[PDB]
């Protein structure tokens, strides 16, 4: 009956025979402890080649956000203003699906690109409390400070695995530091198209700059990171005065 | 002098054959007068029929049996004797310790003849010779949720865990004895002899207060385990767990410890060190399923081992007069004396020692 669940849960991403020639692993994977007791890892199924391998308000609790500032991550929607293309041409993408929202069936997420300090997060962190008048265990990151203590060793074998398939992730700002990211979040964004899952975006530059600015040498793995981010959604603008 | 005492308390229960059809039967009698009294007894409760003194006295008048005992006089002194009640089998056994000898001994009697008169054979005289020989109740866990299949841990068991090397049993046997003193109210003794007084006191703080990622050992925590701890050890003084660890006494000591506080607390639950340590089972062990019978206490008198039963059951006891032995890898309650045999979907946290369920 596990087997049932899990099959269908990733069907997408798993080759009938592939479920059957990993079943071992699969089985082994429910069988153990889902949970840690840091709370040091947690197991979490990625498809490797041809098999599956095991790799380890009252609404803000059960929710664990990766190197971000502890209090910062509260907003609202009715506080939030509504103004330009920044505000009046993503409300419609974004209560069309409010308390409709499945797994098994992918959804769409966004992608918040622009200016450096408008309003990138703020349409990340206030639907994060829309992820908490149900409650997820949404994640909220920076990704300027994210490829630096990972390039780091010590512990490395499993880092990113609450940055791949939870329910939820709003990645905000990639502006700091052929690259050191295409065995990474390349093959993180792999597993956000073939288990059933959705996944949010905001940072500094934009699509057509980003693509431009990735991976260089004297190769087009700068023209698939991006993608991997223009698939379950289409970016819209951001526009408005600067707010520092 | 079993049979002198042994009919005395048969007679006034109606129900003293249960386990003494199961030990005594016609053959169980170096005596000559008690042979036949017996077996009037047992025609009786054949409907049955009812039972009492008389209906075996003038059972007897009948079929050919009155004068063979000496009259009643000694049919009387059947009765009197037995100076206690609280033994409970028991007391039969001593007939039957008259009894198994003869039934592994009378058997080797022809053999020791069988030299100069079965002269004259050999090998069949060895096919035969040697086959004879052998002949919430219900006090919880600690949970709100072990408290509806069996609950308790009600009033008298012997329990006794058995999980991989000084894991979380080492924790569970104790964290079964906690929502007790403190939470609600009756003292529970959990004595020691492995892990000191000196050993079980900053770890109970460990497993409450929301303290414990840190840890607690360098003396000072960090700026919210201070504001956050008034769980831990405030209402230790109203509750009633305290810590021993005399090295490691008898069967007969702890046995008679327990008497200082079934008369002071009226002793609630007594969580031992594995019986292991305590001083080729089944009968060491046998002397702390009878205490938790008379003292009135959930006796927790426990094992050191993966888990499976026989196993532990292995070179000893375990699998018999033993009650309730549950199996720690998920509580795998196997076995339990307790009606409801079965496992309880559990987990851990590891990070502030606190257990999960599901």
């Amino acid at each position: 009956q596990d087997v049932q669940a899990f099959l269908k849960e990733n069907e997408e991403v798993i080759d009938q025979k592939m479920i059957e020639k990993s079943l071992n692993k699969l089985y082994e994977y429910i069988e153990q402890s889902k949970n840690c007791s840091y709370c040091g890892y947690h197991p979490k199924l990625v498809v490797n080649g041809r098999s599956i391998d095991i790799e380890y308000k009252k609404q803000q609790s059960l929710m664990k956000s990766m190197y971000i500032q502890q209090d910062l991550l509260g907003a609202t929607f009715q506080q939030v203003d509504i103004s330009d293309p920044s505000r009046l041409a993503m409300f419609q993408h974004v209560t069309d699906f409010l308390k409709s929202y499945n797994e098994t069936g992918k959804g769409k997420g966004l992608y918040l690109y622009g200016k450096f300090g408008v309003g990138k997060t703020f349409m990340l962190a206030a639907i994060a409390n829309e992820l908490a008048e149900k409650e997820y265990s949404s994640m909220i990151v920076y990704v300027p400070e994210f490829v630096r203590e990972l390039k780091n060793s010590q512990t490395l074998e499993e880092k990113l695995n609450m940055v791949k398939t939870t329910p939820v992730l709003m990645l905000d700002d990639i502006g700091a530091e052929s690259w050191v990211r295409d065995e990474v979040i390349g093959t993180v964004l792999q597993h956000r198209m073939s288990q059933q899952l959705p996944t949010f975006f905001s940072s500094n530059f934009s699509p057509d700059e980003l693509k431009h600015h990735f991976t260089y040498s004297q190769e087009v793995k700068a023209a698939r990171l991006m993608e991997r981010i223009l698939y379950l959604a289409a970016p819209i603008r951001l526009d408005g005065e600067n707010r520092r | 002098e079993a049979e002198q005492a042994v009919l005395g308390a048969v007679f006034l229960d109606p129900a003293a054959l249960v386990p003494a059809s199961e030990i005594l039967i016609p053959e169980d009698f170096y005596r000559a007068a008690h042979q036949k009294i017996f077996h009037a007894m047992l025609r009786v409760a054949d409907r049955g029929e009812p039972v009492d003194l008389v209906t075996v006295t003038a059972e007897l008048a009948a079929s050919e049996q009155l004068e063979e005992i000496g009259g009643v006089s000694y049919l009387s002194e059947l009765a009197d004797a037995v100076p206690t009640a609280a033994n409970v089998e028991y007391y039969a056994r001593i007939v039957e310790e008259k009894s198994v000898l003869r039934r592994l001994i009378r058997t080797a009697t022809s053999i020791a003849q069988d030299g100069y008169t079965r002269e004259d054979e050999i090998d069949v005289l060895l096919d035969e010779a040697d086959r004879k020989i052998m002949e919430i109740t219900g006090i919880p866990t600690g949970f709100t949720e072990l408290d509806r299949m069996t609950s308790g841990f009600q009033r008298s068991d012997l329990i006794i865990v058995a999980a991989r090397p000084s894991v979380g049993k080492t924790a569970f046997a104790l964290n079964i004895a906690q929502n007790v003193a403190t939470k609600t109210n009756e003292n529970v003794a959990i004595f020691s002899l492995e892990m000191s007084a000196q050993q079980l006191v900053m770890r109970m703080l460990c497993a409450e207060g929301n303290i414990n990622a840190q840890n607690l050992r360098t003396g000072k925590l960090t700026p919210e385990d201070w504001g956050k701890l008034t769980m831990a050890m405030g209402s230790l003084s109203n509750a009633g767990i305290y810590i021993d660890d005399t090295p490691s006494i008898r069967v007969s000591d702890i046995r008679a410890k327990c008497r200082r506080l079934k008369q002071e607390s009226g002793l609630g639950m007594i969580v031992i060190d594995y019986l292991q340590l305590i001083q080729e089972v089944s009968e060491i062990s046998r002397s702390l399923k009878a205490l938790a019978r008379e003292l009135e206490v959930p006796v927790i008198a426990l094992s050191q081992l993966r888990p499976m039963m026989s196993d532990i059951r292995e070179s000893g006891s375990i699998e018999q007069d033993a009650d309730i032995v549950a199996f720690l890898y998920e509580i795998i309650i196997a076995k339990q004396r307790n009606g409801p045999v079965g496992t309880v979907q559990l987990a851990f946290i590891k990070e502030y020692n606190k257990f999960v369920n599901l």
